[PDB]
């Protein structure tokens, strides 16, 4: 009735697969007596590493080993441990004259990429998804704090971002908004996993859209819409000139973190946000070096 | 557990110098789930006339030289039944087999490092001091079957160490040892179905880490093959042929 | 209303604070997560995969780099000639910089558990040698000869099909975590010394290579933890990044 | 009862929050199961093998 | 009084927030609720109902706009001549702004579902004619011609008793979600193009008009859903309203 | 012309996969739509002007007077709903000041 | 126990809410019930007919 | 939200108040403690002596 | 308005009052006005030994 | 690159000498009369 091959063909199979399992480790792995064993055939030193695969020699079949029972906890190095963990990711300056957003308000878009310390970490892995918690401490460049009322709003990819301190667009009929004073503790919010993909991906190989890829738009090389979230947008909540100099530093702790992928630690400076570029005539180690490999 | 065969299509590779298969993340190539899915058309799941294995060009090992890389879903866009599909379908999604060939003799020596890095982006010397925000050609982020070469190993042209390349689903082959390396890869994206055009899921790696040697007299043209196919191929939202 | 009295500690902002926070956006639901591959649990899972170790962390120049990831090993003569030496320490400036582990363990304070080393001998299958990779636990100067180096724990390696031997640092400390050893007092957190000898020699015929490479590749065992998190030592930017 | 669209929702590993609104996304990131797979990236060999055999025979 | 401790987010006035608040007026009753007809529970019920689509956005004079609302069609010279084209993405700057369902897009940042426009031909009883709307998924240019466009997802459209046909345009996507699609970066997130061809020829006899009109009705699919609530690019305002 | 919206599905039209859409609809619900503050009034009392000079202000409640927020409830023509008001006040330089 | 004073009392759908105060029209916004009638708007034909019948017979 | 009313004693820091503070090291786990010999358990062991 | 961070043994120690360490991505900080009452915060026991 | 398209196998040289190829029975009809140049010609099996 049927063509066997077809009966037989197993196109379709949509369950992966998996040759490994994860198992309860909440603390470090015990370590078991160990005699003397002077045999011929059991070689557990000898390896070969061109298979890949990482030595699965134990201690106690290079040493005779004692019993130890091990009660040291794991649980400092899950995701949510290392992560969870407030780190700068942004900084706005609203200053009085200048050059840098003197009109009283400033678009900031959102790319937790400007800062070293937070992008070294996440960087540690290619795709990420997770909730966040984002701290607003705001003040003047002296660190004073000041009686001044500020206004924060979320500007999703899409919406009006404002053209000055009194657009229309301050009237957050739908957009989420926080007003503050920096007399206040800063300002503190939950925010969710906004991505249309499944998570975030710190590195994109590839372009966002379709044609000729010229010498002029190989800007767009890397660039992935998922990750852009839109603009935050910040405010002096008037129609004058406010009649102090502003700071706003955002921090951004993440929460329910899920991670896949690892890949190699940065190596080099980051030049810029966006890429991976590096100076290639300054091209350091990644460690220390020494005179010789004989000594110390 | 030395020699091996791989048999899948009309094509069947051979190896008597082997080291066992890597199965990239321990996860075998799959199907897309019909909860993980979005796209509503039915896909085609050509089968045997893609998923077989394709041998793309030979590079040339000499004692000097630094490294090659292939972007993936790209390496092949242009070959086949494969390729044709890849046109004319908007999204694609496929696991991949690959299998680095590279023979010498009892008397020649080194060791290549044959890894799969997820997403290699690459950055550019930004014009050497570091001022000038520069970025890589269409012809370097995706040089197509011909591969490409790197220029500054040590940090895979991306600022990264390949000290630490090995986190990456990898194998090596160490003349005195082996003459071939063989991955499985599984379809690794945050979306079940992406472009085979404008997106490339991973990046083929081979450095040598141990530079090739040998006495004059030994034959000195030591080839590098590089041999691949696509498993599990699903294609979806067809339309006419798109070259990029 | 209800009585209350704020306490010390109010209105501060603390980093690692673990609270609840008004959600910006009501009933939103993310977008469902597909299956992906190779999703990461617990950082211990990385710090367990091999990474070349840096050993010969000499050359600095810029077409020399490719060159600090292996070290020579070549025909000697036979008097137990040393071939490398390194601290053992993972947290420390030096060799195991390279590694992921190094990298990871900078993010951690303290550490606790056995290390190991696989050396994959990258010479010619006519090449045959035995090495002797010792290592030497905390107090013991570096080794002046082999016959000192011997009375630590070591093994003797034979070159062979098995290209590679792992040599394991077992966990000997006083106390149970150690900090990362630096120079000075913190060098009480030493781990040790690690030296290659040969053992016999490397022995090759006639049309082979007198020069041969050996990689190093580094991680831990499964008895490894690290707590107390902090910052890396290094934050690779200069100026504002662009 | 309360929504279900935290980042970790549908995820084999558990979860012990708190919370005080209707969005669980809001909850603290709370303490984790402490399961591990080192195999995935140490061992993801097709055929295994013991650490008392030779790896290539 | 019962120790407390005020963390940050103390005082903040987020917009969003969802919490209690005092009533200005105790045991106040409001009017009871009338049964009144027409009431909605969620706007997916407005996106699924068909709105007319401004394919023929060309007209901007002050006396031609109602002429937006429909497209011509006409006896031809037999080679599938080119009809209209328009680009697929509801929430994008073009036809597609007519639409309920475009402007329910605005106030949402993503989207995902299947869409659906019906052509209506309003030509005489007498005249006959076969089209092909064809549906081009992402990363195919605007089809040169209906060789090219047939490639794709379509439909031939015969006129007859049954005055309409509906053009259902697939999710096929490579996201769960699209946000906005707008010119440069986030045209990575267009939905294709639709374009009308002549599959044979408008056809009339002696004394019928030799133009009739076509109008384009859009909406969603049972499948269609949207998140992420914003602001509509558009404030209909200029200065403050008396 | 029968005045109802198409009911032709995807399946009927082109050969579909099956798709298990678990999308929520809570967020185009009427509360998530419109259970977000907005601006409806604003009331100045300057020092000196013709505007509200005598430290007092009487502003008739409409909230019909800015655009974001009156185009999204001008969307239906009947609406029964509690509210919540709350009320940012300031100087005209957004100063906090002790009044 | 609680005034019933909230704009939605006597509505054919269910809400979860917190509140403190004893008027309910104070309670949160809450969540409700995720019913939907497209037909009212997009179907009110008197003589419902099938997709695949010709509309007009 | 929930009504409060602040009460006199309101942002004091009283030495000796046995309070609750905030941790900075979520998901630490301290050394495990060895057995020592010679632990105290009150002061008196040592007016004793 | 003032920031205190713990640097724990082998973290950089801030060199001056713009250092790039007061990122702290991974040390615990603490941002506080004098205006607000004392910070007050807990720590366990972390020393390597018992 | 042209000849990798159709029906093959890539031989490693070890101790065991010897590969082999098949060639499968790739036909149009269910026999083959002989092949010769011209019109039989339609009754070829391939190239190796
Ligand atoms: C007053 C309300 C303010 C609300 C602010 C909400 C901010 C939500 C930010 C989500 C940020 C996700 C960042 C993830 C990825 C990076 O953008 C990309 N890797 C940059 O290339
Ligand atoms: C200090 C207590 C202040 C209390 C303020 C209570 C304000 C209650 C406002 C109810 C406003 C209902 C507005 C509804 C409709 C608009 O007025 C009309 N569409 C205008 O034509
Ligand atoms: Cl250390
Ligand atoms: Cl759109
Ligand atoms: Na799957
Ligand atoms: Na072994
Ligand atoms: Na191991
Ligand atoms: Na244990
Ligand atoms: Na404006
Ligand atoms: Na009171
Ligand atoms: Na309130
Ligand atoms: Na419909
Ligand atoms: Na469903
Ligand atoms: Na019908
Ligand atoms: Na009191
Ligand atoms: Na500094």
């Amino acid at each position: 009735d049927r063509v066997a091959d077809v009966i037989e063909s197993s196109i379709g199979d949509s369950v992966s697969r998996a040759l490994t399992q994860a198992l309860p480790a909440p603390t470090g792995q015990n370590t078991q007596v160990s005699s003397h064993r002077l045999d011929t055939g059991e070689v557990p030193a000898l390896q070969a590493a061109e298979i890949g695969a990482s030595s699965n020699t134990s201690d106690e079949s290079m040493i005779e080993t004692r019993c130890v029972l091990n009660s040291h906890s794991t649980a400092e190095t899950t995701l949510d441990s290392f992560f969870s963990r407030a780190g700068l990711v942004g900084e706005i300056d609203l200053p009085l004259e200048g050059t840098t957003n003197p009109n009283g308000y400033a678009n900031w878009d959102i790319d937790i990429t400007g800062y070293a310390q937070m992008r070294r970490k996440v960087e540690l892995f290619t795709y990420m998804r997770f909730d966040a918690e984002f701290t607003f401490v705001a003040c003047t460049p002296t660190g004073q704090v000041v009686p001044q009322l500020l206004q924060y709003m979320f500007v999703p990819p899409g919406a009006p971002k404002p053209e000055s301190r009194e657009s229309l667009a301050w009237q957050t009929a739908t957009n989420p908004s926080v007003f503050v004073k920096l007399t206040d503790p800063p300002a503190q919010v939950s925010v969710p996993f906004m991505s249309p993909a499944s998570a975030y991906q710190w590195f994109y190989d590839g372009y966002p859209t379709f044609g000729e890829h010229k010498q002029e738009k190989d800007l767009e090389y890397g660039a992935c819409p998922n990750n852009m979230m839109g603009t935050f947008s910040v405010r002096n909540v008037g129609s004058s000139k406010s009649k102090y100099p502003l700071v706003v530093r955002i921090y951004m702790r993440m929460k329910h973190v899920r991670a896949w992928i690892p890949r190699p630690m940065r190596n080099q400076n980051y030049l810029f946000k966006a890429n991976p570029n590096y100076a290639g005539n300054s091209i350091k180690p990644t460690g220390t070096s020494r005179t010789a490999i004989t000594t110390l | 557990d030395r020699v091996a065969q791989l048999t899948i299509g009309n094509s069947t590779i051979t190896t008597q110098e082997a080291a066992n298969i890597i199965v990239g993340y321990g996860e075998w190539p799959s199907y897309c789930s019909d909860d993980d899915a979005t796209a509503v058309d039915k896909p085609t799941r050509p089968d045997v006339s893609v998923n077989r294995f394709y041998t793309l060009d030979t590079k040339l090992w000499e004692k000097s030289s630094k490294g090659w890389y292939w972007k993936f879903p790209d390496v092949l866009t242009e070959t086949g039944v494969f390729g044709q599909n890849a046109q004319f379908h908007y999204l694609y999604r496929s696991g991949f087999c690959i299998h680095v060939q590279c023979n010498a003799s009892k008397f020649h020596q080194g060791a290549l490092l044959v890894a799969i890095l997820p997403e290699y982006v690459i950055g550019t010397v930004a014009g050497g001091t570091g001022t000038e925000d520069s970025h890589p050609p269409y012809k370097q982020t995706q040089p197509g079957a011909d591969g490409f070469e790197l220029q500054h190993p040590y940090v895979l042209d991306a600022g990264i160490p390949i000290s630490q390349l090995t986190v990456c689903p990898h194998q090596w082959i160490n003349l005195r040892t082996n003459n071939c390396a063989t991955i499985i890869v599984p379809y690794m994206n945050t979306l079940p179905f992406d472009s085979a055009l404008n997106h490339c899921n991973f990046g083929l790696l081979v450095v040598p880490i141990s530079p090739l040697d040998f006495d004059q007299g030994a034959t000195p043209v030591i080839p590098i093959t590089i041999t691949l196919a696509p498993m599990c191929s699903e294609f979806a939202g067809l339309r006419q042929a798109v070259t990029q | 209303g209800f009585p209350t009295e704020p306490k010390p500690g109010t209105n501060q902002f603390l980093t690692t604070d673990d609270g609840v926070s008004a959600p910006i956006l009501p009933n939103f639901h993310p977008t469902p997560c597909i299956h992906i591959p190779g999703e990461v649990r617990n950082l211990l899972e990385l710090c367990q995969v091999e990474t070349i170790l840096e050993v010969n962390n000499v050359p600095t120049n810029a077409t020399s780099l490719m060159e600090r990831l292996r070290f020579p090993v070549s025909a000697q003569a036979g008097k137990g000639e040393l071939c490398a030496v390194f601290r053992a320490d993972p947290g420390r400036d030096g060799p195991w910089q390279s590694t992921m582990l190094g990298q990871l363990c900078g993010y951690y304070t303290q550490w606790s558990g056995s290390l190991e080393v696989t050396f994959m001998f990258t010479g010619s299958f006519m090449a045959t040698g035995k090495m002797l990779i010792a290592y030497t636990p905390p107090g013991g100067p570096l080794p002046k000869d082999r016959a000192t180096a011997m009375l630590g724990t070591h093994v003797i390696w034979d070159f062979g099909l098995q290209s590679s031997v792992t040599l394991v640092i077992p966990w000997i400390s006083n106390t149970h975590y150690r900090a990362h050893a630096r120079d000075g007092v913190f060098d009480y957190y030493t781990t040790g010394l690690v030296s290659i000898w040969y053992q016999t020699n490397y022995v090759v015929p006639i049309g082979a290579p007198n020069t041969a490479y050996i990689i190093a590749l580094a991680a831990a065992q499964k008895n490894f933890t690290m707590k107390l998190c902090k910052d890396t030592s290094h934050i690779l930017q200069t100026a504002s990044i662009q | 009862h309360e929504n279900s669209n935290s980042a970790t929702e549908g995820s084999t590993i558990n979860y012990t929050t708190i919370n005080y609104y209707k969005d669980s996304y809001a909850a603290t990131a709370g303490k984790q199961s402490l399961k591990q797979d080192p195999d995935k990236f140490a061992n993801p060999v097709k055929d295994i093998f013991t650490e008392m055999a030779a790896p290539l025979k």
